[PDB]
């Protein structure tokens, strides 16, 4: 590990690198692991101690060494890929790397699962509740609750029947079961290692879950399926596929179901690309965080790689009034270079978004970029009413519900607020399920109750807005 | 039954207990009934009990007094025994304790144990060891014979004698004068945060040694100097009795390469040999410096070697680690990950009511005369914090200790207990102190609960309802976390944010425009990732942006340079809003007098959702603006508020208040002539009108309400 | 919302505790006078001590509930210092502060 051999003397911290270099060689075959890799070799240009280069000049010729030192493999390990000095990144030495990354809802099960194999559990104990609640969490803060909530369990009640010592009766520890009381408990005392980091996965969003765009639904699939699953007719016709589409339109309308859902019918990543890290980039005078992203991509194929918010970009330079100038800039460059570089082969599709199309930099719609448009208007009669329905599928809902007469009155609410509407008709049917205990299905007065403060988040202005400008593309 | 768990006390005095009334029915006791304690190693004492409605039913309350005469701590369990066969007492001989009598003469009977007993009736048993405080010392004493025994009460008519030289104290027992918890005045919010983290694995190990899973391994406690960071960490391992070592980073970084490191790994040996135990390291910024701001061997390799020693914590069990530093970006970032020192606790600066609270702890042993205000001291000394005000106690007390000694010319190794006793602090001896004084922290914002109540603002009565609803709604039954304003300038949008505030007791956070340039102009924005944090570390606090638009004014505002809408320092807002959840007890308040050039992003979904337009008051709120002006002062019944209101038809709330202060200062300045009228007259509201205008006009108005009808 | 009566007890200097039945707004008048015809001698002049370190007065029409004596409370016992001079003075040891006809019937605390 980095800290433990940087805390050595110069000469002691060199000697120790290559004694287990040495060590593995003699016990070969053998796995040298080094952990905090970005301690014991920061990058140079980045220090001014000479013990820090020369340990880094070690270890440098120590990996070149396993050419000669047979059935030796070195691994390491980083917070960042690019905290490390690049030396050890170029061919042979660390030649090979992986992203570990964030444990995904599914991971997040295996990993209860997993440190609860010995656990009697009872059969209140639902994990996968848990896992879906564990936002920002890792492997290393699920076990702490795994084993906290066996500890509630063995105070409340093993604590009262046995001794102070190191020794208890089988029959004492297998009547010990761990309640859903004992995990909530453990989950309020534990706090997520990793909750800002950004969280890569395969979305659970199906096509059944998005209302109304019957026709985007299958252009999606045309756009990421076809050109794998025909491609004896694109290379008939001379086809060159798109690499990406942009959406554009109201905020609201199902735009991250449709990205998500495309992801999950191809059992590909989905990476969330927000606003905040394209202007933390350009502020932060760190544009090679763009490499990053699309590395992500390259290295999560098969992955769909939705950029969010891509007017984040021009609004930096005053969106509305800014210079006299265009949208151009250093991040919108790398990033349509990256785009440029990318094969389509490697199972990466790139998504683009934005609720103000008109100040989007017009490369990103060149040929070999985002050049295909879609526009997602609020949902219209029908839509609303599907989108109603679709919420309302996991809940039984009272025939005296008219969700065409609630859809006539929503003209203006987008899918994200005839959601709420769902949401919260539902919250006041579970109220009521509550008292009666102290019912079993929604009922309209939850619904027409919910009206009352639902409001629509689209004005009419901004629909005026976005409808004139997809009529200007004609 | 008849057991309950040992807290803290509310009164201080030392011969009274505080239990919840529902167990005084139960032990049939009345109040000032007189009961046994029952402690560990078969130890007792004898108090009085009272209550309170503060006193938790499974509780009682002692002070340090009463926990060390029974040997326990916070978080014990005692016993209650009513003991009426107690009577009063003949004879009682006090003896006083070596430690606190060295440098001090005289008859203390006479100061200290006559006063303190007479007419008192306190409980006292043999053995017992009290504080009498005054004469600017902290003496404490152990009575050593009773005649009635083992207890009794003080009478007026009980012989107290004192003859004998200092008893010495035992190693079991601390001194009364070492820092605890009621040596901490304000910041008791961030004190509470550290008990649940700190005191549970100290007071029950076996909880976390029978687990795989480690407590927090160290606390940084940031801040300005003088605020209590080394006070808290002292005190709590005092009161838990945890061995506390002190390290610091000069005392490490003094010495050199191999010296400096062994030292440093030596006392993390030294803490597990005396677990539990925490580990204090002071100026961590000092002794752990970012390694790019140094090429030196010593300074990277001593980072190196506290890194492994936080990570060997897991072994070396029951030893927390706590840092001080004044920034929490100071520090090399390598401390802060995951374990180590990944948990903070931001002091502060304490405001009027800790400030308070901090000069009665120091004036404990002070005598002041009836013409001290501590509260009004407290009240002026802004931007001080604790360091600064123990030294303003220290200059009242030394100013008048010159005053008389100059005249009692007492010269010898001791002083006299009589001449101390009379020694009083005035307020003039606090007034020259005062200004001598100079704070050490006004240059950091101090934040602080508001003192504008609803009562100050007028008009806008459905404004006022909207914002009790916004933060009543998420606590009584996603639910908005922000609101932007609009309108005219001078309408009291600062103060609905202020007076929310007050009435939640929730502390306010101001930002204005020349904060959000100064970001902006020196390319620091990033500063506002501090403020977000702060507004966690403040909660439940307002976190109000006032003149979002200054920065697009500056680049231009009507015409424009480089830059538009959007700025560096909105952008950041925009980005750390996305990471505030609504259960972090954080309300944001945004305000602008253009809300067309404001970048519209702050309106979307999950941010400033709730969006109010604040109008010019009409006529009954005009009324009531220049009531709520005038409240604080007298006003002759011929002033008619209604045709000043009938007039001033197009005024602001800003421009009622100009002419409230013109026809007060009409009113001082011809007392003053007299002298040389002592109410406000009709004559000057009617001259301050002849130069009052209004500050907005129409134009501007119909700019507000299109702009409201735009978006509805 | 808890409490409307108090009970209150006096500690006599001879060793007796004095028990009696109040109202949570009854005056300091009306104790005082509860304590006299309860004394060996109702015209020897007294004071009652709080539990609080206050003093009560006689002469002062405050409430047990404005006093701090709700909803119960142990009250000092003192004769007031004229003739506590005058009893001392006489070698006079005040061994008996109440009447007989209320010791004949003593009870013992439980
Ligand atoms: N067409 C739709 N069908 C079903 N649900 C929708 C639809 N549009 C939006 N929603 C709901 O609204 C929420 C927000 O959608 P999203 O696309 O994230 O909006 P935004 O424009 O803010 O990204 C989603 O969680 C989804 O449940
Ligand atoms: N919050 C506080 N409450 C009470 N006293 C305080 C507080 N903060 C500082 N002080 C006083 O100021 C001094 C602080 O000096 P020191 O012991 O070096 O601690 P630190 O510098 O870490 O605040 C002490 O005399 C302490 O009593
Ligand atoms: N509604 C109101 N009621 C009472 N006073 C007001 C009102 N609006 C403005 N004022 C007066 O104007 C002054 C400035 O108010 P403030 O809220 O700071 O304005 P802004 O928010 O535009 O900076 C206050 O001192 C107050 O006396």
């Amino acid at each position: 590990n980095g800290p433990e051999i940087m805390s050595k003397l110069a000469g002691e911290s060199e000697s120790n690198l290559r004694k287990a270099f040495e060590e593995a060689e003699k016990n070969a075959p053998a796995i040298i692991f080094i952990d905090e890799l970005d301690a014991i070799a920061p990058k140079r240009e980045k220090t001014h101690g000479e013990v820090e280069r020369r340990i880094v000049s070690q270890l440098l010729t120590l990996m070149d060494g396993l050419k000669q030192r047979a059935h030796v493999i070195v691994m390491a390990a980083t917070n960042r890929p690019n905290s490390i000095d690049p030396a050890l990144r170029r061919f042979g030495r660390f030649d090979r790397e992986v992203d570990i990354g964030i444990p995904d809802a599914t991971g997040r099960l295996e990993i209860l699962q997993i440190h609860t194999k010995n656990m009697k559990l009872a059969d209140d104990v639902d994990l996968e509740q848990v896992a879906n609640e564990t936002h920002g969490h890792v492997g290393a803060d699920l076990a702490a609750l795994c084993s906290e909530a066996a500890l509630q369990a063995i105070r409340k009640k093993m604590d009262l029947i046995d001794l102070e010592d190191e020794t208890i009766d089988a029959e004492v520890m297998n009547s010990l079961a761990v309640t859903m009381d004992d995990f909530r408990w453990a989950l309020s005392q534990s706090n997520p290692s990793a909750l800002r980091e950004t969280v890569v996965e395969v979305p659970q969003v199906t096509w059944e879950d998005i209302g109304g765009l019957e026709d985007v639904k299958r252009e999606l699939q045309e756009l990421v399926q076809y050109p794998v699953e025909h491609p004896d007719k694109f290379l008939k016709f001379g086809m060159t596929p798109s690499k990406g589409v942009l959406f554009y339109g109201p905020p609201g309308c199902g735009k991250t179901l449709l990205a998500k859902a495309i992801a999950n019918e191809c059992q590909a990543n989905f990476i969330s690309i927000k606003g905040p890290e394209l202007l933390t980039m350009w502020f932060g005078e760190s544009e090679a965080n763009v490499r990053e992203i699309f590395d992500k991509a390259r290295q999560a194929a098969p992955c769909v790689l939705f950029f969010d918010e891509l007017d984040s970009i021009a609004k930096a330079r005053g969106g509305n009034i800014g210079d006299g100038g265009g949208a151009a800039d250093r991040v919108i460059n790398q990033i349509l270079t990256e785009m440029d570089g990318m094969s389509t082969k490697k199972n990466v599709f790139i998504i683009g978004a934005t609720n103000r199309p008109d100040i989007i930099d017009p490369a990103i719609l060149r040929p070999g970029r985002l050049d295909q448009l879609i526009y997602i208007p609020l949902p219209d009669e029908k839509s609303r009413v599907a989108i109603l329905k679709a919420n309302l599928r996991k809940s039984p809902v009272a025939k005296d519900v008219d969700l065409e007469f609630l859809a006539k009155m929503t003209n203006g609410f987008s899918g994200a607020d005839l959601t709420e509407i769902c949401q919260r008709a539902c919250k006041l049917a579970i109220r009521e399920s509550i008292e009666s205990e102290i019912v079993p299905e929604i009922r309209r007065d939850h619904f027409e109750e919910a009206m009352r403060f639902a409001r629509r988040s689209v004005s009419d202005n901004d629909i005026r807005k976005y409808e004139m400008f997809a009529q200007t593309l004609q | 039954p008849n057991r309950l768990i040992v807290d803290e006390a509310i009164n201080e005095d030392n011969s009274v207990v505080s239990l919840s009334q529902p167990k005084m029915d139960e032990l049939q006791l009345f109040r000032g009934d007189t009961v046994l304690l029952k402690g560990k190693k078969r130890r007792e004492a004898v108090c009085i009990v009272l209550s309170d409605d503060t006193c938790s039913d499974e509780k009682i309350r002692m002070n340090r007094v009463v926990r060390n005469n029974l040997r326990v701590r916070l978080g014990d369990v005692i016993s209650i025994q009513p003991c009426p066969d107690v009577k009063y007492g003949k004879r009682i001989h006090v003896l006083p304790i070596d430690d606190t009598v060295e440098g001090i003469t005289g008859n203390l009977f006479e100061v200290y144990l006559k006063p303190y007993f007479l007419e008192a009736y306190r409980p006292i048993r043999k053995g017992d060891i009290f504080l009498v405080r005054g004469g600017m010392r902290a003496v404490e004493f152990k009575v050593v014979e009773t005649d009635p025994s083992p207890y009794c009460i003080v009478a007026p008519d009980t012989v107290i004698h004192c003859e004998g030289e200092p008893i010495k104290r035992e190693d079991e027992e601390e001194s009364l004068n070492e820092v605890g918890y009621d040596d901490i005045g304000g910041c008791r919010k961030q004190l509470a945060q550290i008990k649940e983290m700190v005191e549970l694995p100290l007071r029950h190990p076996a909880l976390f040694k029978a687990i795989g899973v480690k407590p927090p391994r160290g606390i940084l406690l940031y801040g300005p100097p003088g605020t209590g960071k080394t006070l808290i960490a002292r005190a709590v391992a005092n009161e838990t009795g945890a061995f506390f070592f002190l390290i610091n980073g000069p005392e490490i970084m003094s010495k050199l390469a191999g010296e400096s490191e062994s030292n440093l790994r030596k006392a993390f040996e030294e803490a597990e040999k005396n677990a539990p135990a925490i580990i204090f390291i002071d100026e961590l910024d000092a002794i752990a410096p970012k390694r790019e701001k140094t090429h030196g061997e010593v300074e990277r390799r001593i980072v190196s070697q506290l890194l492994t020693l936080m990570d060997g914590l897991k072994q070396r069990a029951h030893v927390i680690v706590m840092a001080a530093t004044n920034r929490p970006n100071s520090i090399d970032p390598a401390l802060r990950r995951f374990g180590r020192f990944d948990r903070e606790v931001d002091i502060g600066i304490p405001d009027a009511t800790g400030r308070l609270e901090i000069l009665q702890i120091h004036t404990k042993n002070m005598k002041l005369a009836d013409d001290v205000d501590l509260e009004q001291v407290a009240n002026e000394t802004h931007g001080h914090v604790g360091a600064d005000l123990a030294a303003l106690c220290s200059e009242a007390a030394l100013q008048a200790i010159r005053k008389k000694m100059d005249l009692i010319d007492l010269e010898d190794e001791t002083i006299d207990a009589e001449v101390m006793n009379s020694l009083a602090v005035t307020m003039d001896d606090f007034r020259w102190a005062l200004s001598q004084s100079n704070p050490s922290a006004l240059r950091e914002t101090v934040v602080e609960v508001p003192q504008v109540t609803w009562e100050d603002i007028g008009g806008l009565e459905d404004v006022k309802r909207e914002l009790q609803e916004l933060v009543q709604y998420p606590v009584e039954h996603t639910p908005s976390k922000g609101v932007l304003f609009y309108g005219p300038p001078g309408c009291g949008k600062t103060l609905l944010a202020k007076a929310i505030a007050n009435e939640c007791q929730a502390n306010f956070i101001s930002i204005k425009g020349p904060e959000l340039l100064t970001m902006w102009f020196g390319e620091s924005e990033a500063n506002v990732r501090e403020i977000f944090d702060k507004a966690r570390q403040a909660a439940p606090c307002v976190l109000f942006f006032d003149e979002l638009d200054s920065i697009a004014k500056a680049r231009g505002g009507n015409i424009g340079d480089g830059g538009g809408a959007a700025d560096r320092v909105i952008n950041q807002i925009l980005t750390e809003m996305d990471g505030m959840s609504t259960k972090k007890n954080v309300f944001i308040i945004g305000a602008t007098n253009r809300p067309d050039i404001i970048d519209p992003a702050i309106l979307r979904p999950g941010r400033l959702d709730q969006l109010i337009y604040i109008p010019l008051p009409d006529e009954k709120s005009r009324v009531a603006i220049l009531k709520a002006n005038l409240r604080k002062s007298p006003v002759a019944k011929d002033v008619d508020l209604e045709f000043l209101a009938k007039m001033t038809n197009g005024f602001s709330g800003a421009d009622l208040t100009e002419i409230c202060q013109r026809a007060c200062k009409l009113a001082i300045r011809e007392s003053i002539e007299s002298e040389i009228v002592p109410e406000i007259r009709r004559d000057h509201f009617e001259e301050a009108m002849r130069f009052a205008r209004r500050s907005v006009s129409d134009n501007d108005i119909r700019k507000y309400e299109m702009f409201a009808q735009t978006l509805q | 919302r808890k409490y409307n009566y108090t009970l209150l007890r006096v500690r006599l200097p001879d060793g007796c505790l004095l028990q009696g039945t109040f109202y949570a707004r009854e005056r300091l008048g009306a104790v005082y006078g509860f304590v006299r015809e309860a004394l060996q001698s109702d015209w020897l002049p007294f004071e009652l001590l709080a539990s609080g370190g206050q003093k009560l007065s006689e002469d002062e029409n405050l409430a047990l509930n404005e006093c701090g004596l709700v909803p119960s409370a142990l009250l000092t016992f003192s004769w007031d210092m004229a003739v506590l001079e005058d009893i001392k003075a006489a070698g006079a040891e005040p061994d008996s502060i109440l009447k007989p006809e209320l010791l004949s019937a003593i009870e013992k605390l439980l």
